[PDB]
């Protein structure tokens, strides 16, 4: 009875809950501690639901049943709550501390005080009763709130103007984004909400230190918690406004360091030209001061010193003093070096770090300088290194330092830069240097350029952070507009700072060449302040940017790393290229950098180190396999080199701590000295590179380290707690586990290599093909670490692909520059906000799908040391240390260097997923989830029956194995065969549980499942494996199953095994049984949902019964016509509780096809697990049909962009919602896709991530004799109307079946795009026959024979082009008509003029040739004297022509394609015809103002008018009237549906709906529903509606034609008028 | 040892400066010697009149540019390409010379 | 452990590779210019 | 007047600029029109119904691109600007191109220096123009340089 006891409980919680109130200014009471509130909830609901899980939930179900739907009300409530108070403080921030939004923009401040009055009534009514429930309960409350977001959120997008002019009062706002600058402007009177603002701000200011009062700003602080006190503290009393006081904190922290910096430099002087130094002092001197400021310190000194040193040898035959000075540098390197293999705090450790980079450096230009002979301080070997001079007695402190380097002077920013990492001043760096501050000073900007990993930012950066400038990154893509860079550059030139725009080659080549102004501008601009005539009193030179007047600052400057010669970039324009210094960064000294950081890590052989590691980078790169994911560049030295140092400090801290566990013995100097630093780089290399490393490429590498590191050995840990938490996780995931050699041990280590990279870098790729456990392996991961070090995890599953770039990261409107966050951004703002607590939880966004230089690249801020997200407004999101960057990828074939060496990579080969671990997986979720306990005994017991088989070199691995020599359609996969078999193997189960149903007495034994489940197993088997091949597959298939297995199968000899089924009885049955020779009624020959049954028909149709009875979705795969749409309905039709929609995919398909139909069909409700797409109908489930599935482009990179969406709404079970990036899960939806093989033309092979979860058949053509049974079959039903006939259907049938098949084999689509023949042809044919036998009473033989030869030649001449083909045609049919039909009059039956009308008589009869002319010509006349006077000559082709015509607008649905030379009378014929049957003419008039919308807007003039008023349309088109591809993509729709989905929306929805009721009202039909009266105008606009489409007979447009829209040629009758003979 | 003996023609392989490190990581390991601390020894004879010691390895179809390589020393020409008999490259210690 | 032999199963495994790819591609073409097979969009690009 | 074609903006101020310069006659120079070839042709269009001004001048700087219309080439007067044919024209050029009273300054020895330079640039372009010997890649070895 605990869940009384615990309900109790919980209800003495809530009713004793009572709200957090906080006052704000004497105004209203806050809602605080929303964490607590939430997280109760959280375990609350957690309770409930356990509950629910517990079988004595019935007795309380109803009342857990209520309390879940309080608590959901709660959630919804306090989900919007939180914001609206947030939203409404930093708006009543900004609408009642600034005084001009009143006057600027009066209306909407009126609107916020309302609003205010609003929200400051329910706040006051929320205070009078604190309590949760009685502020719940409150009528209105939760529309109430939204309501106040959405006008709070429509107040806050109307703020922009504002905050320009709050950027342009203080230049450093440029670089906070709308809501952050909201947020600051209006929380200024609260500076404890700003904290996480500056450090978008400033360079390294992340917090401002603030005294007890928060009234005066003591000083700054860095990320790492460096301190900066301000030697005159500004209070912000005196100085209310935040621009005044933060430009006071900016200029008093600009005068602070200056101050310290020469009271560190006047400090450090006396360690200068000193003999010995003490450690202490020295370690207290590096603890007193900044990093960078002991680091300049140290740098002046030195470069004073050597100066001196320099000057006294002007004579050239004194001494030598720089000996004294190297002497110097040497013993304070050596004094550095022994403080670091002792321990020490990790901000001094860095500074030691930072400091002995820095004397490295300048040991080595001292000894340079000493060889080099110099002996005058003007010689240019002393002039080239960058010299730092101190001016104490300048009155200026910012000017007291000045740094110069060959003829360049700068002025040290002195902005605070934190603790940065600095660089080995390698030779390449400093030429690097030399030649940027050459740029600098001609006032040019720095062009770095070269491959990837060469270090162009990071060495742009370092130069910038040496002058102390602010640095900024900007992560360069197509689209920074000429108005963004323009904002940027103004505030580059306002600021004073420095702009590093990497991939700056990614943009536009017209927009760099509209930058190039800009450029160019600011740069004249400073080249006439560099002169020294311009003095402070002037004003500084103002350039014109974006038409405004913009002050640019002496200090900035513009630099542009570009890597040439890759994917996915331009080429400068030259004007642009002038106006940049280039410089090319190929090979950077490796062998330096590792030398010195491992010399600055404390390693005491760093040299031997260097020297033998950097060698074995090269070794790798050269004698590894050659793979598009592999990297050996100096950043994954730089990795291994920081792995080094952190595995050198825990092994450290490892003895320490054993030393101190096992007695008290401990010695730095002893712990140093004995330390194995080859095992710990060889650890570290082995825990960076193995993991990417190919599975034939790990024993190379380790015999490479062998023999460049010989007698050191790799011992991996043994992560027993992280294998524990593994071990449970894939026990409750039903997931195989095995330790080391046992099945499992591989995949379980990828997954602790990839732990490893986790922990190392932040970014991540799984690499590998498709079936491999990456996702897998992540998921386990997560979820292990969840459960073990109790931090919550959470991942962010995105598909890149499946949604356009401008939807993943983002756009900006050109016309309002307005900011919409995208997909990516979304999920980063909303972490980085943490208004939810994201940052204490771990979070994994995971980029599933494929990868382009397109979309990652402007990922490569965030995978780089920067961990910035650079926007095209020029906001940066800051990556938190918790967020992992994951790609699970397949190949990593298209993408760039750049992003591969970026990533940690993770390689996944097939090897890892062995089929066993498939197997017992499948055979453990047998057991364990029911399929729907007696489900539950059944599928254990069938678990059990199949567990023999399902085994190593069992029947099933076997036969696998053998399933990869066959030839299949498609590229065969094994997660397709195997997810196949399991779904056939899940519906022979349920098929058991429903006999079982049906036999309620007598329940089936075991023997019956035992023999029942073999038998299926085998059939299964063999319908998996090869369903998508071709017969003789199957039959090899079934030949070598017969050889190898030991079941029971089918006696007969000749007879196939796929033949037969498996009854419920445990028997084979051949297929024949269930075909019978039934015989079709007369009136429903050949018609659309009349199948004959045949074998392939019967077995296709209970595959995809099984298959759709699983909700799996599948592809039918085959030639055109070969009858997989007919399949795929007959089929359905045995399932009443799913409904089909139709949908046609085209080359330009885009999923916004997929949208309008669910967005048409279904509906999004909000549930209180998120947003849920369903049918509207309830209990019905929708299947989309994709016709032609295979067609949509595939970009240059490999991809198809609605694939994609299809597999993520597969897989992952749903999408996401671009409107306001919200995951949406589906229900109850299915996909079924049909396709020609891949190897037609204008067919694309399916992504093999696709292919996986949809098993494909094939469905070839019927051979001649299954055509032969069908169509004697129809030819018999449609004889019974001639009873003398009834004797000529045999022949009649043979031969159209031999006639169809020499035109396949005469005709192939090599010759033309359109000769394609299915036995779409027999069934127009056998139509055509029925409806001219139809009417008549009697007819002769003659009369059969001729009607058959008029038929034949129109469909099998019509679309013939050479006159030679169409000879070949009349030949044929009159030899094939002579060998079938013997001793009948030829002449009678086979005239050639053969003509059939029905315009002289009221039956479709033969029309001489005179007598129709004549008719024609008075038509003519009656034409000429009605519609159009335009004069026509008539000859016999005309004749044949408006016969075909009117032939074709008698049939329902059908459309024309006129295909012939301009001029020869298609459009007039087609007017003609279409005048005598009736139909109204419908042409669109296209200008050069003709858009989209207009014709959408002619489409849904002509549809109200074809369905609505019943009135037919023969709308004649023309190519040239396709303007844009959306105009053949709707035609496309309506010509293969009859309706479009998205034409009809919103208002004119409506007004289409008001006009069908009135429709079928008019009809006398009865409907009031929407979904029945849109069916009734579906069938009244197929009915009414006729296309004529016109297009010149073009080779290559034919053959694009054919593929950016199918319908045309499997819709559309295809006459070829050609030239006039 | 007897793919150490025959000669390659470096054009032919598909990455013949694979081909180089394999023979360098394959001399240091006779030597049981560093990498930088060996340098090429290139010595041009004609294929007959060749001897292949422990450190030598065969090389075809280097055309020299320009030059001339006569008893392992060069001398300008005017003729665009010469074709070496047989390159013998060899590994052994540096001496920072 | 013989660096020599590490690159030189390369060589023959990228030479096997390529060679048995463009063999059986080059039969195809023959084949199709026999008419015994029907191109397909690989085959037709090779073709070009 | 000089502005860069490539964005909108930037032909609205190339239209409004040629419109006030045929009145007040002064020059406009349009740098990478390539880049527009059909704004090129309503350029071109909009040039030949118009009766300028007498010191008028249009420059319309572009790549050597086939993409430009034929119109538009037909219409205006073509200059090619490519490497100088050879060292004596390249050093012609150059000189050409160094105004003199920057040459003849105080000191005495900076003409030579200027010959020196200008003989140097001259064989590095030359060289250029020899792409597997004289150096390794093709260089944008300029007149930035
Ligand atoms: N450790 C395991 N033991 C047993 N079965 C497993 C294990 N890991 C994965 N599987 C199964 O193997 C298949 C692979 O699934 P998963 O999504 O992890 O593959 P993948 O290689 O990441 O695929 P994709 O390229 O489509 O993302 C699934 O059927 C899964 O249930
Ligand atoms: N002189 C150097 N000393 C130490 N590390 C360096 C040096 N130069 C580059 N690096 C490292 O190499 C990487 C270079 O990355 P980045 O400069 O972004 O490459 P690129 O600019 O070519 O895209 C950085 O992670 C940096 O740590
Ligand atoms: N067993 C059969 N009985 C009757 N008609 C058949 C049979 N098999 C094929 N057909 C004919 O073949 C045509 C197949 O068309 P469809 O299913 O649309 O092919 P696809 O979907 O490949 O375009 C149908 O019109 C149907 O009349
Ligand atoms: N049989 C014919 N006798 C005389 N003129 C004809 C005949 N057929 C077409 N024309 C001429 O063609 C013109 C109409 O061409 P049209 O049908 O619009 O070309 P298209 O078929 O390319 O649309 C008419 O002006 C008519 O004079
Ligand atoms: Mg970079
Ligand atoms: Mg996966």
């Amino acid at each position: 009875m605990a869940l009384e006891e615990f309900l109790k409980q919980i209800r003495e919680v809530w009713n004793t809950y009572e709200l957090d109130l906080v006052n704000y200014q004497n105004k209203c009471r806050l809602i605080r501690g929303w964490d607590d509130l939430f997280n109760k909830v959280k375990e609350h609901i957690n309770s409930v639901s356990a509950m629910k899980l517990s079988p004595y939930y019935k007795v309380f179900e109803e009342d857990a049943l209520s309390w879940e739907d309080k608590l959901n009300r709660i959630m919804a409530l306090f989900d919007v709550w939180i914001d609206v108070q947030r939203r409404w403080v930093y708006l009543e921030g900004i609408f009642t501390g600034s005084a001009d939004i009143k006057h600027l923009l009066p209306v909407e401040t009126q609107r916020f005080q309302s609003i205010s009055t609003e929200f400051l009534a329910l706040m006051k009514k929320v205070s009078k009763s604190p309590l949760v429930m009685d502020v719940l309960n409150i009528q209105g409350v939760q529309r109430s709130l939204e309501r106040l977001a959405d006008l709070l959120g429509k107040i806050q997008k109307a703020l922009g103007e504002y905050l320009e002019r709050e950027r342009s009062s203080f230049p450093r706002f440029y670089f906070v984004g709308d809501e952050d600058l909201l947020e600051i402007i209006g929380n200024s009177k609260n500076v404890a909400k700003l904290q996480k603002h500056f450090k978008k701000m400033f360079a390294g200011v992340s917090s401002i230190i603030l005294n007890e009062d928060n009234s005066v700003v003591l000083g700054i602080s860095s990320r790492e918690g460096e301190e900066v006190m301000f030697k005159t503290p500004v209070s912000i009393t005196e100085h209310p406004k935040i621009n005044e006081w933060l430009t006071l904190v900016e200029k008093e922290m600009r005068v602070t360091l200056a101050k310290l910096l020469a009271e560190s430099v006047t400090e450090v002087e006396i360690f200068g030209k000193a003999t010995s130094i003490d450690p202490n002092t020295y370690i207290t001197w590096i603890d007193k001061y900044q990093a960078q400021l002991v680091v300049l310190s140290a740098q002046i000194a030195w470069s004073e010193n050597v100066e001196t040193a320099l000057s006294s040898m002007g004579g050239g035959g004194d001494a030598a003093p720089l000996h004294s000075v190297l002497s110097n540098v040497e013993v304070t390197l050596n004094v550095l070096a022994d403080s670091v293999l002792m321990e020490q705090p990790p901000l001094r450790r860095r500074k030691l770090e930072h400091l002995i980079t820095e004397l490295v450096h300048q040991r080595d230009v001292t000894r340079s300088l000493i060889k080099s002979k110099i002996d005058n301080a003007k010689s240019f070997e002393w002039l080239s290194q960058m010299r730092f001079y101190f001016d104490p007695k300048q009155t200026d402190v910012l000017q007291q330092l000045s740094i110069q380097m060959a003829n360049a002077k700068f002025n040290y920013g002195f902005e605070y830069l934190g603790v940065q990492d600095k660089l080995v001043q390698t030779p390449l760096t400093d030429r690097c240097y030399l030649t940027m501050t050459q740029a600098l000073e001609a006032r040019l900007g720095g062009s770095p350029f070269g491959p990837a990993g060469t270090g162009k930012t990071e060495s742009v950066k370092a130069l910038g952070h040496q002058l102390g400038r602010f640095v900024l990154v900007f992560n360069c893509d197509e689209t920074f507009d000429f108005q963004a860079m323009g904002r940027i550059f103004v505030g580059l030139c306002q600021v004073g700072a420095w702009g590093c725009f990497d991939e700056f080659n990614r943009l536009e080549e017209r927009m760099l060449s509209a930058v190039s102004q800009q450029v160019q501008c600011i740069q004249e601009a400073l080249r006439e302040h560099s002169n020294p005539n311009y003095d402070k009193t002037s004003a500084p030179i103002t350039c014109e940017l974006l038409n405004k007047q913009v002050k640019v600052s002496p200090d900035m400057a513009i630099f542009i790393t570009m890597n040439p010669g890759y994917a996915g970039r331009s080429n400068l324009p030259d004007n642009l290229k002038k106006l940049f210094r280039s410089l090319a960064m190929t090979k950077p000294d490796r062998q330096l950098i590792a030398q010195v950081m491992l010399y600055s890590q404390g390693f005491r052989t760093a040299e031997v180190l260097a020297n033998k590691i950097v060698p074995f980078f090269k070794l790798c790169d050269e004698q590894l396999s050659s793979q598009s994911h592999y990297d050996f560049g100096l950043r994954a030295l730089k990795s291994v080199l920081v792995s080094a140092g952190n595995v050198k400090r825990e092994r450290i801290q490892k003895i320490k701590r054993e030393k101190e566990e096992r007695g008290e013995a401990v010695d730095e100097g002893e712990i140093a000295e004995n330390l194995p630093e080859q095992e710990i780089l060889i650890q570290s290399v082995c825990e960076t590179m193995v993991p990417k490393l190919v599975a034939e490429d790990i024993p190379l590498l380790f015999s490479l380290l062998s023999d460049v590191f010989p007698g050191v050995q790799y011992h991996r840990g043994e992560m027993t707690a992280l294998r524990e938490e593994l071990k449970k996780v894939c026990q409750e995931m039903y997931l195989t586990y095995g330790d080391g050699e046992e099945v499992g041990g591989m995949w379980v280590e990828k997954v602790l290599q990839l732990y490893q990279i986790t922990q190392i870098n932040h970014g991540l790729m799984m690499v590998g093909p498709s079936g491999s456990g990456k996702s897998m392996a992540w998921r386990v991961l997560l979820k292990a670490l969840e459960r073990l070090e109790g931090v919550e995890g959470v991942a962010h599953i995105i598909d890149p692909k499946a949604i356009s770039k401008d939807h993943l990261y983002g756009t900006l409107d050109p016309n309002t520059r307005e900011w919409t966050d995208g997909l990516f951004t979304h999920v980063l703002r909303k972490i980085i906000d943490s208004v939810r607590g994201e940052l204490q939880k771990r979070q994994w966004i995971v980029f599933d799908g494929d990868v382009d230089p397109e979309w990652v690249e402007n990922l490569n801020s965030v995978l780089d040391d920067n961990k910035l997200l650079t926007l095209p407004n020029g906001e940066r999101l800051s990556l938190p240390p918790n967020v992992r960057i994951m790609f699970e990828v397949q190949d990593l074939k298209y993408a760039t260097l750049a992003t591969v060496s970026r990533c940690g990579m993770v390689w996944f080969s097939e090897d890892v997923l062995s089929t066993d671990m498939i197997f017992n997986n499948f055979l453990a979720r047998l057991r364990s989830i029911p399929l729907d306990s007696p489900m539950l005994q059944i599928q254990r017991d069938a678990a059990t029956i199949m567990q023999p088989y399902f085994t190593s070199n069992g029947l099933v691995t076997k036969a696998l194995e053998h399933a990869f020599q066959l030839e299949h359609i498609m590229d065969l996969t094994r997660l397709r065969c195997l997810g196949s078999l399991f779904s056939m193997l899940h519906q022979a189960c349920r098929n058991v549980a429903q006999y079982n149903a049906n036999h309620p007495d007598f329940p089936m034994q075991i023997e019956q499942l035992e023999r029942y489940i073999q038998r299926y197993l085998v059939y299964a088997i063999l319908w998996s494996l090869s369903g998508d091949s071709r017969l003789k597959m199957r039959a090899e298939l079934g030949e070598y199953i017969r050889r190898i297995t030991t079941v029971p199968l089918p006696t007969a000899p000749n007879i196939p095994i796929i033949d037969y089924e498996v009854s419920i009885s445990g028997e084979w049955s051949p297929w024949q049984a269930k075909v019978p020779q039934i015989e079709v009624e007369t009136h429903k020959v050949a018609a659309p949902d009349v199948v004959v049954p045949t074998l392939d028909t019967v077995r296709h149709e209970a595959l995809l019964y099984t298959w759709l009875a699983e909700h799996k979705p599948l592809v039918l795969c085959g030639p055109p016509g070969s009858g997989k749409t007919m399949t795929l309905f007959s089929a359905l039709r045995a399932l009443p509780d799913m409904e089909v929609v139709g949908l046609n995919f085209s080359s330009a398909t885009t999923p916004e096809l997929l949208l309008k139909t669910f967005d048409h069909y279904c509906e999004y409700r909000r549930t209180p697990n998120g947003v849920v797409l369903a049918p509207v109908q309830l209990g019905k489930w929708l299947v989309l049909f994709c016709d032609e599935i295979n067609l949509p482009d595939m970009d240059k990179y490999g991809t198809q962009r609605v694939i994609s969406f299809i597999r993520q709404m597969v897989e992952h079970g749903g999408f996401y919602r671009t409107s306001d990036q919200t995951w949406v899960k589906l229900e109850r939806i299915q996909f079924v896709g049909a396709c020609n093989p891949p190897t037609d033309p204008g067919r694309k092979p399916l992504s093999h991530r696709f292919l996986r979860h949809v098993p494909v058949v094939y469905v070839d053509y019927p051979g001649p004799a299954s055509l032969t049974q069908i169509y004697g079959t129809f030819n018999r039903a449609m004889l019974r109307l001639i009873p003398s006939l009834r004797t000529y259907a045999e022949p009649l049938t043979a031969a159209m079946v031999e006639f169809y098949t020499m035109s396949q084999e005469r005709f192939t689509q090599d010759t033309q795009p359109h000769y394609i023949y299915s036995p779409r042809e027999m069934t127009r044919w056998v139509r055509g026959i029925f409806e001219a036998l139809r009417p008549l009473e009697t007819l002769p033989v003659e009369g059969l024979i001729r009607i058959w030869a008029h038929e034949a030649l129109r469909l099998f001449q019509d679309r013939l082009v050479e006159d030679e083909e169409r000879r070949w045609t009349d030949e044929n049919i009159d030899t094939v008509a002579l060998k079938h039909f013997p001793n009948i009059d030829r002449e009678k039956a086979m005239s050639r003029p053969i003509l059939y009308s029905n315009w002289l008589s009221k039956d479709y009869i033969p029309v001489d040739q005179e007598e129709l002319r004549d008719y024609v010509k008075a038509r003519l006349k009656v034409f000429y004297e009605e519609e159009l006077d335009v004069p026509l000559v008539l000859f016999n082709e005309v004749l044949d022509h408006v016969l075909r015509i009117d032939r074709i607008f008698r049939q329902p649905q059908g459309h024309l394609l006129l295909i012939g030379v301009s001029g020869a009378g298609k459009t007039t014929l087609s007017r003609f015809v279409a005048w005598m049957n009736g139909l109204s003419v419908y042409q669109i008039k296209v200008h050069r103002k003709y858009t989209g919308e207009d014709f959408d807007e002619d489409l849904r003039t002509v549809l109200r008018r074809s369905g609505c008023k019943n009135e037919k349309i023969a709308f004649i088109m023309d190519e040239s009237n396709v303007l844009d591809s959306g105009f053949l993509e709707r035609m496309n729709t309506l010509l293969a549906n009859g309706e479009v989905p998205g034409l009809f929306e919103g208002d004119e929805y409506a007004t289409l709906m008001t006009q069908c009721k009135e429709g079928a009202q008019k009809e006398g039909l009865m409907l009031d529903s929407h979904e029945e009266l849109y069916k009734w105008f579906t069938s009244q606009v197929i009915r009414n509606l006729h296309v004529v489409f016109t297009m010149n007979p073009s080779s290559e447009g034919l053959k694009d034609r054919a593929a950016t829209s199918p319908a045309l040629f499997n819709r559309c009758v295809l006459n070829w008028f050609g030239d006039w003979s | 040892k007897e793919l150490k003996n025959i000669h390659v023609c470096l054009g032919g392989l598909f990455v013949p400066e694979a081909y180089i490190t394999a023979t360098r990581q394959y001399v240091a390991q006779a030597n049981s010697w560093s990498l930088e601390e060996l340098c090429l020894e290139v010595n041009v004879t004609t294929s007959q009149g060749a001897t292949l010691d422990a450190c030598s390895f065969g090389v075809t179809g280097l055309k020299l540019q320009g030059a001339t390589c006569n008893n392992n020393k060069l001398s300008l020409s005017n003729a665009i390409s010469t074709a070496l008999p047989l390159t013998q490259l060899r590994w052994v210690k540096q001496t920072n010379t | 452990k013989d660096p020599l032999f590490r690159f030189f199963e390369r060589e023959v495994k990228m030479g096997a590779k390529l060679l048995q790819d463009v063999r059986q591609d080059l039969a195809d073409v023959v084949q199709v210019c026999e008419g015994k097979k029907k191109q397909t969009n690989y085959l037709r690009t090779l073709i070009n | 007047t000089s502005i860069a074609i490539g964005s909108a903006e930037g032909f609205n101020q190339a239209d409004k600029a040629i419109n006030t310069a045929v009145k007040s006659g002064r020059w406009v120079m349009l740098k990478n029109v390539h880049l527009a070839p059909g704004w090129l042709m309503q350029l071109e269009k909009k040039l030949h119904s118009l009766q300028p001004h007498a010191c008028f001048r249009l420059f319309l700087t572009m790549e050597i691109n086939p993409k430009v219309p034929v119109n538009l080439l037909r219409a205006g007067r073509i200059f090619v600007f490519e490497p100088p044919p050879g060292v004596k024209a390249n050093m012609l050029r150059t000189f050409s191109s160094i105004p003199v009273s920057r040459i003849c300054k105080s000191p005495n020895e900076r003409a030579r220096l200027y010959f020196l330079l200008a003989w140097f640039h001259a064989i590095i372009q030359e060289r250029l123009r020899y792409a597997p010997l004289g150096w390794s890649k093709k260089y944008e070895f300029g007149e930035s340089d």
